[PDB]
RNA sequence: UCGACCAGGA
DNA sequence: CTCAAGTACTTTTTCCGGTCATT
């Protein structure tokens, strides 16, 4: 690391002070004067020229010789030089900020165009934020086109007060390439502002003024944005590529500098010599170009500064620009040593936590072990074994610090190992290693494993750890990393180890269970028909490495002593494991061998398959991991495998074409099921051709028809499929795999055996790519199943050529979507990760980012670690109010409702105890309180929620532990129970704080768990149900406290990253495997996309009208926006010169009932009017359906145009519906055509603007009954095809306490940022729940909380999160890299070095998890421990 | 509080900060037809006293910046005539804790 | 054979099941440096410069080319070539590190511009091992 | 495709633009 | 068993990969997005079968949307910045009375729906009533000859580039305008850009034809250059020889030098693991 | 010993 | 002197042999 001892003190970077280089500094920092464009070759001599590329700088040719600094190559960093430019030139990056500063200060005296006098200016100056203050000041001064001498005084505006002198008009500055041009002023003066001009103006900008702008007096003055003295980077930055002796070869950056130096030398000669004045501007602009082009070459203005080759030239900007760029490609991720990768293979004879390391690999990788008296003797035998034997070593590292290559060293045979030396030795069995499989979208994608050195070239790995990596053995490769420290080893073995990773916190369930062969065979082994004879049973038992040595008593003894499959499987299941299931008709005597019952680690009934032995929530793995431990579970995995795998090896399993073959009569049955459905289609087709069909809202007759086709043909495939599944015997190997849940599903059977079904591309059935026909083998206008891709055939039967091609199109759609949406999903993670990185739990249980700003006050609102959470019911929520009272009420003052003296000893003397009834009254009163609270929180009555401490399991154990006989009465007192639970609660601590804000925060975090606690430990429930002895109760009470405490989050928990991967991985998988929703809507949400694709607005009806369908119809009509355009057939312009009489005989009866009655001043206003008449016919159906009257319509036009248009109209009864219009008061022809445009497209007839196609819905609703119990109470709800929350909320007859929109942006503007969070979470949650997938609240809660805390909707884009007050180095690590860094210097940013990213760039132990605290030695204790 | 029908002159509306220490608040009738605070998704926001606030920042060891912010323009902040720097204690209901309370500093 | 993998008959593998033949052709040319400053094909040793390969040169003949019978293996030198300057810098092409085998066929010809052109083929037999895809 | 080029297209290119202030004739292919 | 159909370049088996391009001289109407000042567009990829290979594409646009008062039809002509109304083009081609111009677009005078859509376009063009006044409305005498030349050389260069075929181009223009208003009325369906019949493949021959033309023209420019320098043989074979050789070796087609602009992986080293590969 | 294209793997 | 539209800019999943030119 940099090599050789240095006396200088070793420190860690704690702050990064960004600024700009002042010319003065550039000169002082410089070691060489750099004046010759020639690198080296002091005319032929292969030695460097004292003028560029070491005119003193760094070094070449591996010569310690480096300007007396000695050291050379690995030791000496570079040494900077300089080059004094002939004229000042702009820095490419600051080109715009220079313009913006010119747009703020007077281009003559350098005084800010706006003063403390302007009131908006005072407000802008009041901004604390350096960048936001600059922004406001710019927007203000850009307008000011004159450096005012005098401005009106704060008192009277009548008397003016003088400020900074001089008048002068300010230019309107505009960019032209790399130049700045003004426009001062009939006709203006337009000239280019010189680099020198700008400079002397900037040099005149006062500290007060420029510090009022972004700038810093010490670190970044505005004048330093213009370049005078260029810093020359040393060779280590721009290395010379030597390709022999004679083959020189220099870097790109070396060429550009030489070119700047070439351009400079010209400009200087023109000046210092006969100045040709207009050739100087040419040579000046060339210098500007090169200096620009060297720092940035991907500039807007077309010249790419191409190297003569056709290559553009790598700018310095281009070097750092992300992924491959210095930040993302060299610092955020690196190529690493002590790494290995090979093909992976599955091994059932490996431990869950082992990894098979090929001897080749074990012999190359090395752990450097320190020569300690503990190892000294072993280590010598490894060194003496050398690098070729397996247990051996490659190098001996002396105290002196020098490597001994045992492969060559003449003393390799010798070496008398002194202590303190290091021996780099071959990896050995049981060394911790980090194993991973790319793409790494999980905490689990990288796990620590024990080594097992094996022969043959693959990494062998236990099959049940396949799922977390998502690895298959079809030629997958995996990466291995070898830790080098004894402390880094501990890191892996103590946090990253596989056994630890078993229960996953993203799902609050185990991420690994029993798979494939072992799962298929565990079902087979289990089922009641499976019996094992002695000879084999004994081998099965020996196979369990932890077998107690006890041959269990055979289930059957009678003639042959036989053992059950379940019986000897229970040998792998450890004692005290209690599990209860109940599936279909599971009845404590499950006739179907349904569900599951395991007591004391023994199977009582039911088959073992996926729902037990898999990675299920309530399944055996989550239970052993919780109750028995992580290493205990890691064993259970192996022991199930060792037995199941063995049994199956000797039982066998297969799959033939016979497994797809369905019965002969069953086949005819399937064939006629298709036939009856094709005849059902034909019917709906010829009926729709006969124009009789009626389309269901928001659909064409065509759209509505196509739904029915698709529906009949999908109903068909599924019932046809079901016939086959049903006809398949229990012996069907394919059925047997679907059964255990090892591989395959219903649809997999259906398509193979029965029929493939309908094919789809873009949601629709194969459409006409050719004209009105799917293929040239069809006649036009054929809509039949066969035509638009229906596969009537099974895979076993075989496909017709047309079916084959249609399936081929549908199949291709799958590969495209997997490819298209795989990057989109990936970028989504990168963004989610870069947004949440720095968020962790601090030792105060508060969730904060790198700025220490609170995101969550307590992790996931409860302070609980998601791994330690199981779904548990809340039996206080549901049921009738009666059943509740039965369940929990104890009334010692009523002879019928007391605790019977059969339940507790005190039962007899307890009756009438008014003091104890006082205790039991509060008890029940609180349970009733609880019920009301829970029904408040979960409005639907949902009682199954994930909570910590599985109370059921605790009671379940207490019974099997204390052999609880449900016969004899308990030793508990009312006081014992009531007061015991009260006291337990006080001990379930999350937050410790002795104040009242924290003690109230504590009280609050437990609120729900206590509801559950009191629910489960009521005096009645404890005594009557559980039948607990005092002894058992104290045990239950302690084990709740115990378990709760462990269940809380750990300060350091990288809660931020976790949450991002927890939302990320699902999305990335929900694509990889072959109304807006999924990846596109998730994109919408994260981007806080304004114009969203499906804006909708769910509108609930007034409480006293919920089921009144008629009330809904009224609102439906009252909100759906109707335009005249929608009810008009055609509009016509007629020349009817007399108004009183009409040329149109159809309009005879119209003028009659309108001129006679409407005699109300219509004579003089008007008896013409306009001879030009606009007449429009309306549709009866359009008018009727979208409920309207000619009178209604007519008056709207009459009030849109007021009295500038004379409107008349035909009556509703009339056979032709018409509206006649005339103007009121030269070229009136086109003047009237404009009136019809405003009439069709700009008039509202009914409803709310932005609201389209409103539909009714008969929604179900879980509502409590007056009896108590929740019941299905349907209601009417309307859904929109547009959004205007603003006005639809006000609409009468609706519930505005319920109204919702899928556009959370609108919710946050109408109901605030708090309601914004609610809506945002709701939408996020549903895009995840859309693909079935479960994410534990907390993660989505965190992402939602993050976007929100800021005060608004902060997008997970470069536009949103990446713009915050976080570290410069941290933000430049995502999306806008070089620019972020340029503005860092230009506004003198200071980086805390608190973020992860910063420490990772700095190569420092991040303040993350293991590094979230400090370690100290205490001398007090050092002398005490001896 | 001045409750207007359609609008107020830009001339008239630029007379609001003319009378300190006192403050003025403009509200459109149509906006006030519905009490947005009564909606499902809108939790209870509560104004903190100079001391309540002072104490919160002490007990959570916070700088004013470190607190989640409520915008001055925010519908609920407008309902409670929230002034720059005032803190609201937001009591919401949790599917996880039962009850969780946050805080928001004004903008 | 679990999860997309397979078991294979080793007894069948011996009898010649799925055996492969792998060939690789290594190519070289004598470089020319304008003023008749040409590289040469030769088995070099020490000499003034000393820039040379780790691997054994002892397999090469006097033409700096291995005969077609030899069994090559590590970083063994396959072609011995040298570049002088203003003298053993090296220009020799060693057998691909990972690889090993038997020299199959060696051809010595001339490039269109009169330079010594050499292609060397190295044959090996590939036995279906464990990580081997099928 | 190549045969079509060699036979026809090649003679076409050498004769469409061709002629300078020097003209081009029949194309030959060895 | 070796089938051939590839090249041996510097002792390397190179395969020329077929290139899928959209067919040319093909008349195609497409609809424009929601925020567009143009509702529909008629496009024609006019190119000479052999004769440089004309990159010029004519756009015939329908300005205004459905429900926008007075919809106008303009067309972008190569080397004249603005998109000029079709009536002016017709007058600049020779067809001067609006009704002979109508007869060029609508092939039936019992079709008022289409003709009503033409009425505003007739009004737009009405400012200019003569052929010379139309050629002038292509920005005097200088701008008139310039116009004359563009309509002959760059406007519809397939058909003919010759002279008097002004009528042929006018009927064609009208055919494009007919096919434009045809999808505007929703009588014809919008053209499919993915119909495989409206695509072409460029194999070994045409890819070489493109390459060769460029290289030959580059030697023609050297032959002319040597002629100028001859102030009183020289034909550098290398330009053709190495020119073709580089394109086929690099695969980076282009070939002029080359650079980044143009190319791909057109020429590829032929797969030989198995026969079928 | 430098990096660009092409072709591939899960 | 407001606000519609045109203008430009910046992103796009993760790891893992041959051939060309030229350094
Ligand atoms: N372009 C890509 N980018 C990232 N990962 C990829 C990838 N292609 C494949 N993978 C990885 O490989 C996994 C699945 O691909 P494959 O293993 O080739 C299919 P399979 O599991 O063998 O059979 P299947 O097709 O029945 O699923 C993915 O989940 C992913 O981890
Ligand atoms: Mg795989
Ligand atoms: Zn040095
Ligand atoms: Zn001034």
């Amino acid at each position: 690391v940099g090599q050789q001892y240095s006396s200088a003190p070793l420190r860690t970077v704690k702050e990064v002070q960004f600024g700009l280089f002042s010319p003065e500094e550039v000169r002082a920092i410089s070691v060489a004067k750099i004046r010759f464009p020639e690198t080296m070759d002091e005319t032929q001599t292969r030695a460097k020229i004292g003028g560029l590329n070491d005119p003193r700088l760094g070094s070449i040719d591996r010569n310690l010789k480096c300007q007396t600094c000695q050291e050379g190559m690995n030791e000496c960093p570079g040494h900077f030089g300089h080059i004094d430019l002939a004229k000042p030139v702009f820095h490419v990056g600051f080109i715009a900020k220079i313009k913006k500063v010119c747009e703020c200060v007077c281009m003559h005296c350098g005084k800010l165009l706006l003063d403390e006098h302007n009131e908006l200016m005072r407000q802008a100056l009041a901004i604390k934020d350096s960048k936001k203050r600059f922004a406001a000041i710019w927007t203000l001064c850009k307008t000011k086109m004159v450096c005012e001498t005098d401005v009106p005084s704060e008192d009277d505006p009548t008397q003016l007060v003088s400020r900074g002198g001089c008048g002068n008009t300010q230019p309107t500055i505009r960019k032209d390439g790399l130049k700045l041009v003004g426009s001062w002023k009939d006709e203006p003066e337009l000239r280019v502002l010189s680099t020198e001009e700008i400079l002397n103006i900037f040099k005149h900008i006062s500290v007060k003024d420029f510090t009022s702008l972004g700038f810093n007096e010490v670190f970044s003055r505005p004048e330093w944005m213009i370049l005078t003295c260029l810093p020359v980077p040393p060779p280590p930055v721009r290395p010379s590529i030597s390709f022999n002796e004679s083959q020189r070869g220099e870097d790109d950056l070396t060429f550009k500098l030489a070119d700047i130096l070439k351009a400079n030398i010209s400009l200087e000669t023109l000046e210092h010599n006969g100045a040709p004045h207009h050739a100087i501007e040419e040579a000046e602009s060339l210098l500007q170009f090169h200096v620009a082009t060297y720092m940035d070459n991907d500039i807007a203005g077309q010249p790419q500064a191409l190297q003569k080759s056709g290559r553009p030239v790598k700018s310095i900007r281009a070097r750092l620009k992300g992924k491959e760029g210095r930040i993302r490609g060299n610092l955020m991720g690196k190529r690493v040593d002590f790494s290995a990768r090979t093909v992976i293979s599955g091994d059932p004879n490996l431990e869950l936590d082992q990894v098979g390391v090929p001897k080749s690999i074990a012999k190359t990788l090395t752990y450097p072990e320190v020569v300690t008296p503990y190892n000294i003797d072993r280590l010598t035998q490894l060194v003496r074994n050398g690098p070729n034997e397996h247990p051996g070593a490659k190098y001996v590292i002396r105290d002196s610090g020098d490597r001994i290559d045992l492969r060559y060293s003449k003393r390799a045979g010798d070496i008398q190992l002194q202590y303190g030396w290091k021996v780099e030795r071959h990896i050995m069995d049981n060394d911790p290693v980090l194993f991973n499989r790319q793409p790494s979208l999980h905490k689990m994608s990288m796990m620590a494993h024990r080594v097992k050195v094996i022969p043959y070239s693959t990494f062998r790995l236990n099959l049940s750890v396949t799922s977390p990596y998502n690895a298959d053995f079809d030629g997958d490769e995996m990466n291995l990393h070898v830790p080098q420290s004894e402390e880094t080893r501990a890191e892996l073995s103590q946090l990253c180890a596989v056994p630890l990773q078993i229960v996953s916190p993203q799902s609050n369930k185990p991420c690994m269970g029993i798979v494939q062969d072992t799962l298929c065979g565990i079902r087979k082994l289990t089922l009641r028909d499976t019996f094992i004879e002695l000879d084999q049973v004994l081998n099965m038992l020996y196979w369990v490495p932890d077998w107690d040595g006890v041959i269990p008593t055979p289930a059957i003894i009678k003639p042959k002593p036989l053992w059950s499959g379940k019986q000897i499987l229970s040998v792998a299941i450890p004692n005290g494991i209690h599990l209860q299931r109940f599936d279909e008709g599971t009845t404590l005597l499950s006739p179907k061998d349904n569900g599951m019952l395991i007591i004391d680690g023994q199977i009582i009934f039911g088959v073992v398959e996926k729902k037990t032995v898999g990675s299920s929530n309530g399944g055996l793995i989550h239970v052993v991991t919780r109750e028995k431990g992580p290493q205990v579970c890691a064993k259970l995995f192996g022991n199930i495998q060792k037995v199941v795998n063995f049994w199956l090896l000797h039982n066998g399993f297969s799959t033939g074409i016979g497994d797809t073959i369905a019965d002969g009569p069953t086949m005819r049955e399937i064939t006629e099921t298709i036939a009856e459905a094709k005849k059902k289609v034909l019917d709906v087709t010829k009926e729709a051709q006969a124009n009789l069909l009626t389309a269901k809202h928001g659909m064409t007759l065509r759209e509505s028809f196509e739904d029915n086709v698709v529906r009949f043909l999908n109903e068909a495939r599924d019932k046809a499929g079901r016939l086959a599944e049903v006809n398949l015997k229990d012996l069907n190997n394919v059925k047997q795999m679907v059964m255990a849940g090892s591989k395959g599903s219903f649809i997999n059977i259906a398509q193979m055996s029965a029929c493939v079904g309908q094919q789809s591309v873009e949601g629709k059935r194969i459409a006409f790519g050719f004209v009105d026909r799917t293929l040239p083998h069809f006649s036009k206008d054929d809509y039949s199943p066969e035509s638009k891709g229906f596969v009537e055939n099974s895979y076993l039967r075989g496909l017709t050529p047309q079916e084959f091609f249609f399936h081929a199109m549908g199949g291709r759609e799958g590969l495209i979507d997997t490819a298209v949406k795989t990057a989109e999903t990936g970028y989504i993670q990168r963004r989610l990760v870069k947004a949440l990185e720095d968020i962790m739990v601090h030792y105060d249980n508060t969730t904060r980012n790198s700025l220490g700003n609170v995101i969550q006050f307590i992790y996931g609102e409860d302070g609980m670690d998601a791994a330690h959470i199981e779904k548990q019911s809340l039996d206080t929520i549901g049921g009738s109010d009666a059943a509740f009272e039965k369940r929990y009420r104890v009334d010692l003052l009523n002879t019928d409702h007391t605790l019977d003296p059969s339940l507790l000893e005190s039962g007899s003397e307890i009756l009438g105890d008014l003091k104890l009834q006082v205790l039991l009254d509060e008890e029940y009163k609180q349970l009733v309180k609880d019920r009301k609270f829970l029904r408040e929180v979960f409005v639907d009555g949902e009682a199954n929620w994930p909570l910590p401490v599985n109370i059921r399991r605790i009671i379940q154990n207490a019974q099997q532990t204390f052999h609880i006989d449900h016969t004899k009465p308990s030793d508990l007192t009312i006081k014992d129970i009531v007061l015991g639970v009260k006291d337990l609660q006080e001990n379930l601590l999350v937050l410790r704080g002795k104040n009242e804000i924290i003690q109230n925060a504590q009280r609050d975090a437990v609120t729900l768990f206590c509801c559950l606690l009191r629910s489960r430990l009521a005096t009645r429930r404890v005594l009557q149900e559980y039948r607990l002895t005092k002894q058992a109760f104290d045990w239950v009470l302690s084990n709740i406290e115990a378990q709760f405490l462990r269940s809380v989050v750990h300060p350091g928990e990288m809660v931020g990253v976790l949450a991002a991967q927890s939302i990320g991985e699902p999305a990335t998988q929900m694509t990889l495997n072959t109304v807006t929703s999924g990846v596109p809507r998730l994109k919408e949400i994260l981007n806080v996309a304004k114009n969203m694709k499906t804006p909708s607005l769910t509108v609930y009806l007034e409480p006293g009208h919920a089921a009144d369908q008629e009330q809904a119809k009224l609102i439906r009509s009252a909100i759906e926006h109707t335009t005249l355009k929608s009810v008009t057939i055609a509009s016509e312009i007629y020349y009817d010169p007399d108004p009183r009489s009409t040329v149109i005989p159809e309009d005879e009866e119209i003028i009659q009932l309108h001129f006679s009655l409407l005699d109300e001043e219509a004579e003089q206003s008007f008896d013409q009017q306009s001879p030009w008449l606009l007449r429009l016919e309306l549709d009866r159906a359009a008018m009727n359906d979208k409920d309207l009257t000619m009178g209604q319509v007519g008056e709207r036009i009459k009030q849109t145009f007021k009295n500038d248009l004379f409107v008349i109209w035909s009556e509703d009864n009339d056979e032709k519906l018409i509206i006649r219009c005339r103007v009121v008061r030269a070229e009136e022809d086109h003047m009237l055509k404009k009136i019809e445009n405003t009439m069709l497209e700009n008039i509202t007839l009914r409803g709310v603007e932005n609201i389209e196609r409103v539909v009714m819905m008969k929604y179900d609703r879980k509502v409590p009954s007056p009896t108590g119990e929740y019941v299905k109470e349907p209601e009417w709800v309307l859904e929109t095809d547009g959004v205007n929350l603003s006005e639809v909320m006000t609409v009468p007859g609706i519930d505005p306490t319920r109204i919702y929109t899928n556009s959370f942006i609108d919710i946050m503007e109408v109901l605030g940022i708090e309601a914004g969070r609610a809506a945002l979470y709701k939408e996020v949650y549903n895009v995840i729940a859309s693909d079935g997938s479960y994410v534990n609240y907390r993660h989505m809660a965190l992402l939602v909380d993050v976007m929100t805390t800021q005060g608004g909707l902060t997008s997970v884009t470069r536009h949103g999160f990446n713009r915050s007050n976080t570290g410069a180095l941290m933000r430049c690590s995502f999306e806008e890299t070089v620019e972020i860094l340029f503005e860092a210097g230009a506004s003198a940013e200071l980086d805390d070095c608190r973020g992860v990213s910063e420490n990772v760039i700095l190569g420092q132990m991040a303040p993350i998890g293991t590094g979230a605290f400090d370690v100290m030695i205490d001398e007090e204790s050092l002398v005490k421990y001896m | 509080i001045f409750v207007y029908q359609n609008n107020i002159t830009p001339s008239a509306m630029k007379l609001v900060p003319s009378i300190p220490p006192a403050t003025i608040e403009t509200f459109n009738e149509a906006a006030l037809v519905v009490n947005i605070t009564h909606h499902e998704l809108v939790p209870k926001h509560i104004r903190l006293s100079s001391d309540e606030k002072r104490e919160l920042l002490k007990r959570y060891r916070l700088k004013e910046s470190q607190l989640p912010r409520i915008q001055r323009a925010d519908p609920v902040a407008l309902y409670l005539g929230l002034k720059r720097g005032e803190v609201v204690k937001i009591i919401r209901k949790s599917e996880t804790s039962g009850r969780y309370a946050s805080y928001r500093i004004c903008m | 054979n679990q999860e997309d993998s397979m078991i294979m008959n080793q007894s069948s593998i011996d009898r010649g099941l799925f055996r492969s033949l792998f060939f690789r052709s290594y190519m070289d040319q004598e470089k020319k440096y304008g003023m008749s400053i040409t590289e040469t094909f030769e088995k070099p040793q020490r000499t003034n410069t000393l820039r040379m390969k780790h691997g054994t040169y002892d397999k090469l003949d006097d033409d700096g080319l291995i005969a077609p019978g030899v069994r090559v293996s590590g970083e063994d030198v396959i072609i011995g070539k040298t570049t002088p300057i203003s003298s053993k810098r090296d220009a020799s092409t060693p057998l691909r590190s990972t690889e090993n085998g038997i020299v199959d066929q060696v051809l010595v010809t001339t490039n269109q511009d009169g330079l010594k052109f050499v292609k060397v083929r190295v044959r090996t037999t590939k036995i279906p091992q464990i990580g081997d895809k099928f | 495709s190549f045969n079509q080029f060699v036979d026809y297209t090649l003679q076409d290119i050498i004769c469409e633009d061709s002629t300078l202030i020097i003209s081009f004739g029949k194309i030959y292919v060895t | 068993f070796d089938m051939g159909g590839y090249f041996i370049i510097n002792g390397s088996e190179k395969v020329l990969i077929a290139q899928e391009r959209s067919a040319g001289n093909i008349v195609q109407v497409f609809k424009k997005a929601a925020p567009s000042p143009i509702s529909h567009v008629a496009e024609i990829r006019s190119a000479l079968e052999k004769g440089s290979r004309f990159i010029s594409t004519l756009q015939v646009k329908l300005y205004g949307r459905e429900g926008s008062s007075a919809r106008t039809i303009k067309a972008t002509l190569p080397y004249i910045k603005q998109d000029i109304p079709i009536v002016i083009i017709f007058r600049a081609l020779g067809i001067i009375p609006d009704g002979e111009i109508l007869e060029h677009i609508c092939y039936d005078v019992n079709d008022w729906q289409m003709l009503e859509m033409l009425k505003p376009c007739v009004e737009d063009g009405f400012v200019i009533q003569d052929r010379e006044t139309a050629l002038d409305f292509i920005g005097k005498e200088k701008r008139i000859q310039y116009a004359k030349d563009i309509l002959q050389k760059e406007f519809l260069p397939h058909i003919t580039q010759l002279e008097g075929f002004e009528s042929r181009k006018a009927f064609f223009l009208g055919y494009m305008i007919n096919r434009l208003l045809l999808c505007a009325l929703d009588r014809k369906d919008q053209d499919d850009r993915d119909h495989f019949g409206k695509k072409r493949l460029d194999l070994a021959g045409p890819l070489l034809a493109q390459l060769f033309k460029t290289l030959f023209k580059k030697l023609t420019k050297d032959i002319f250059r040597y002629m100028q320098r001859t102030v009183e043989l020289a034909i550098n074979a290398k330009t053709i020889t190495s020119g073709l050789k580089y394109a086929l070796a690099t695969g980076n087609w282009e070939q002029k030098k080359a650079m980044s602009s143009r190319a791909a992986g057109v020429s590829q080293v032929l797969n030989r693991y198995t026969y079928s590969s």
